[PDB]
RNA sequence: AAACUUUCAACAACGGAUCUCUUGGUUCUCGCAUCGAUGAAGAACGCAGCGAAAUGCGAUACGUAAUGUGAAUUGCAGAAUUCCGUGAAUCAUCGAAUCUUUGAACGCACGCGCCCCUUGCCAGGGGGCAUGCCUGUUUGAGGUCAUU
RNA sequence: CGUGGAGGUCAGUGACGAAGCCUAGACCGUAAGGUCGGGUCGAACGGCCUCUAGUGCAGAUCUUGGUGGUAGUAGCAGCGAAACCACACCAAGGGGCUUGGC
RNA sequence: AUGGUGAAAACCAUCUAGUACUGGUUCCUGCCGAAGUUUCCCUCAGGAUAGCAG
RNA sequence: CACGGACCAAGGAGUCUAACGUCUAUGCGAGUGUUUGGGUGUAAAACCCAUACGCGUAAUUGAACGUAGGUUGGGG
RNA sequence: GUUUGACCUCAAAUCAGGUAGGAGUACCCGCUGAAUAUCAAUAAGCGGAGGAAAAGAAACCAACCGGGAUUGCCUUAGUAACGCGAGUGAAGCGGCAAAAGCUCAAAUUUGAAAUCUGGUACCUUCGGUGCCCGAGUUGUAAUUUGGAGAGGGCACUUUGGGGCCGUUCCUUGUCUAUGUUCCUUGGAACAGGACGUCAUAGAGGGUGAGAAUCCCGUGUGGCGAGGAGUGCGGUUCUUUGUAAAGUGCCUUCGAAGAGUCGAGUUGUUUGGAUGCAGCUCUAAGUGGGUGGUUCCAUCUAAAGCUAAAUAUUGGCGAGAGACCGAUAGCGAACAGUACAGUGAUGGAAAGAUGAAAAGAACUUUGAAAAGAGAGUGAAAAAGUACGU
């Protein structure tokens, strides 16, 4: 029999871990940009949700490479295919907005 | 436990470590601009909003540019070896700008570089020297 | 029947069997069982002097530093 | 109210620490306030007491008595004052144990370490 | 009647029941990973001036080496201290030493051998010689190939 | 009705004495109990609305601790138990209340 | 049952707070308050139904 | 009859948990449940909810032709 | 050669440089395992690790307009399914926490085994260099791990190492406010009243009884001393070598884990019919595995590494409780100690004096118990058999 007395403690620990990540990862938003996804199981197909990472085709259409995209905070998933023009266009637009909003400091 | 009682009874003394307060406090250690403007009184999300930055890219769960200008301004803040230079000069003297003739030089073009590479290297040498 | 045991001195060293029923002498492993919760406590670590284990915690707190104070 | 998360207000823990505090900590524990005349002079409220320090009695049956200290019983958390002694039935004289917190220092004993401590604590000499 | 059986007020004994408290136990929450052949846990013998338990220590033995505090320790005797000072505490920290015999226990065993060396036939003095396996160096033996 | 603890309130009670205990003292209530008079005691406790439970004993051949008869007896001038312990001579009527007596 | 002990039939620590009828079941007061049976699941076992009292 | 009772101080027993129900009370109401979590915070306290989820909201294919029914009683 | 060499194999050395046992064990992994269905992949036993372990980037889930590492929670759900009887009992999708991808085998560096272990002397010493020794060719480095990838040509793009101070973290010392004023009582004022002061400090403890202002402490900041590191901002020396990568285009090529998958049978587990396991046989490369009405949907097994959210009655160190209060709470507040047992094992009882010992000086009766005076003490109706 396990009782979740630590629920508040677990939440506090998670918040502290997030704050530590922010301190180490201050400039970046702690999250990788995810694509929009349409679910299977028609009971849920109407719902659109975030995916793991953008497909290689979407990354190519976004004007950047997967290797470079990862270093800028874009999740890349080579397992997902593309079979919907609307979803592909939405992902491309999201990637373009991300590229137009990101600021990258010089390596010098 | 037996060991705990022995340690409490032992005269060695506990190795006391007080760090509970340090868990709440975390100092920024990845940017000099944020550190000057970051306020530890506010939370991560509040600090990001104050600085004018996004702390989450996906729709966050549950209910919810005076500084970015400095970051944008922060964005505004190779040659040839001596032996390579000598090799380029030798070929330039022997063939001038005749890239096709230079390509077939068996005893000066020791490495069979392409016409494009040869012309690019010669242009770089000319720009650097003349 | 029994006699003093060098490893433990519990006077449980069988003369005929030449073994100690308490600590398992001369077996390399020390005899112990889960069902013997009281037996484990009687011989659990910390009941002795702990000549070396005592200072391990203190040494770790300093990162196992070496040398001397700079005064 | 206490705000630090590293400090505990538990009565049991504080009581255990006080009784088990080592002599080094007991030295800080056995502090005694300085006289108002001395406070203006040195600009300090209290300092650790020692043998040659002269102290005045402000509480207890011996109120108004003063004398040079002779021993600091750190084990018993008590200090002894010269001429402040009890008279047993057999005639033997035993110094009365007094707490430094109930006494006021009238004349400090000055050494190099005491002088350094006075400067460290914002005092003057 | 006295004596003696019995009910009760007071006085005099048991025991710590009631009341008050605790350097305790139990439960909840949080940070970290920290035993050992460079010898773990555990057991035996000794060490404080005086010593039952606890703690500490190992013939450098309730400690030795180093830094901080600055005038003690205390049940008794005893020490001093130049205490305006590289300096006492059974203080704190603790990175340097010592670390008795056993114990994974490690020379061979179920008493008892060998290398070493030394300061004086012979000996004091000092460290090692256990089994499984990995890399490298040394020696020895035996199948293939070569031997005009 | 009463008790351990908690939220609230009495700008409560208390070294000029809180709690507990004793008391051939009294008051209140049908009662669980509360209150006051006197003695020991010493430092915490209570009037009231709620919440909370390891909350109320007459026995369970009940547990711990304590003390009696047995008994100054069996027994080994002195030392000294154990078993047992709801309670203590008979006639009739009725298992040891009715009427009577050695 | 598991793991051990000694001895040329037992004992030790856990599963086990097991396998159900003997015994006990703690404060006060007020009001209401029966039954020992119908008979269906036939019957030993008991369930559901029927009556009394809310 | 019997079972226990030599006496006394302390200790001692329908308590907790998960599912399924009746009744009572509160909130909302064809909607309901903040607290698995996220934000926030005087910090296990206190205050809010984006997306999903359980329940019900309707089924012998589908129910407005009418009080989503005439008549007779029926608190009022 | 009626010999002398290359290896390969096998032994030894008080050889040089190394590691292994065992302890602890709450959690982790594997094996085994009771009291035909049920207690049960439990109890007990053995072996192997850490602060977490395992698993982990699909021969996956699904049949959808598809999702895309593993892990934990709610939901799915007490449903599907089974034993249809008592009963056991999933998983996708959905929401949440945290997200990171990679490394070998496979096709020639052959225009240079370019690789690496060890010895030696130095330096800037968790390592680097010159030389030597040995391993390696029965394959040590770079280049490729299906997202493909590789040899070339065409316009282009890019680049690292070591010190110093700061920065951050760990250890650790120190500075940082206010009455002990008056009156009453008391043995002691920390009790009541009056007068005052600080409060980013009225949390807590000690001081002869309930203390913010007596002390230690607490709130906020400052000043230090010893270690870690490159998470990064300056500071300083270096690069280089016809060196290594990336972008778009054209061109020529373009490998994939066998006693393994699979079927048979026998033991075993599952509520799953799957998986696990002895053994006969043993598969193919536009091949193979998983699912359904002619097949269509999705991956590429037979190798391995990888932080995170996940468990935690052991260890160290901390913050707390509507918890218990010496017959309670751990058996132990003063113990795994005394004690009993040849043994494995069992296993207790015991807290408080008094402000401080001021612990009854001294007289006096007793071989000895302790008495009577006497006094200390707030009280001896507190005399070490001591809070009541
Ligand atoms: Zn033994």
């Amino acid at each position: 029999v396990k009782v979740h007395f630590d629920q508040a403690g677990k939440k506090v620990s998670r918040r502290n871990a997030r704050a530590t990540r922010a301190a180490k990862i201050a400039p970046r938003p702690l999250d990788l940009l995810r694509p929009v996804v349409r679910a299977p199981t028609v009971k849920y197909n109407r719902k659109v949700r975030a995916g793991r990472g953008f497909t290689l085709a979407e990354v190519k259409a976004a004007g950047l490479t997967a290797a470079y995209a990862r270093t800028i905070g874009i999740a890349v998933d080579h397992r997902r295919q593309n079979r919907n023009q609307e979803i592909f266009d939405a992902n491309v637009q999201r990637l373009k907005e991300y590229q137009s909003k990101i600021i990258v400091f010089p390596r010098n | 436990s037996v060991r705990k009682r022995k340690m409490n009874r032992s005269s060695v003394g506990k190795a006391t470590r007080r760090n509970k307060d340090k868990q709440r406090k975390i100092n920024i250690q990845s940017n000099p601009i944020i550190a000057a403007n970051w306020d530890y009184s506010l939370t991560m999300a509040q600090n990001y909003k104050k600085l004018g930055l996004r702390a989450k890219l996906q729709t966050p769960a549950g209910g919810k540019e005076t500084e970015v200008v400095k970051k944008l301004e922060e964005l505004a803040s190779r040659s040839q070896s001596e032996r390579e230079e000598e090799w380029l000069e030798k070929l330039y003297k022997k063939h001038g700008d005749d890239y096709k003739k230079m390509f077939f030089d068996k005893k000066l073009n020791i490495y069979q570089q392409s016409e494009g590479d040869l012309k690019r290297r010669l242009l770089r040498w000319k720009k650097r020297n003349g | 029947s029994h006699t003093l045991c060098n490893r433990c001195g519990r006077r449980s060293f069988h003369v005929q069997k030449k073994t100690c029923s308490s600590c398992g002498y001369p077996a390399a492993k020390t005899r112990s069982y889960n069902w013997g919760a009281k037996a484990k406590r009687r011989h659990t670590t910390g009941t002795g002097r702990m000549r070396y284990l005592k200072h391990v915690s203190r040494r770790f707190k300093n990162g196992f530093q070496t040398g001397s104070a700079s005064k | 109210a206490k705000q630090s998360l590293d400090v505990s207000s538990d009565r049991r823990k504080a009581r255990k620490a006080y009784f088990t505090a080592p002599s080094s900590q007991r030295r800080v524990l056995l502090s005694a306030p300085l006289s108002k005349e001395l406070r203006a002079q040195y600009g300090i409220k209290a300092l650790p007491i020692r043998r040659d320090d002269e102290v005045l009695v402000v509480r207890g049956s011996k109120k108004g008595q003063e004398g040079k200290i002779s021993s600091v019983y750190r084990l018993k958390f008590a200090v002894q004052v010269d001429k402040v002694t009890k008279e047993k039935v057999n005639g033997a004289s035993v110094p009365i144990n007094l707490h430094p917190s109930k006494l006021v220092i009238t004349k400090l004993h000055l050494d190099k370490d005491r002088k350094a401590l006075i400067q460290r604590k914002g005092g003057k000499l």
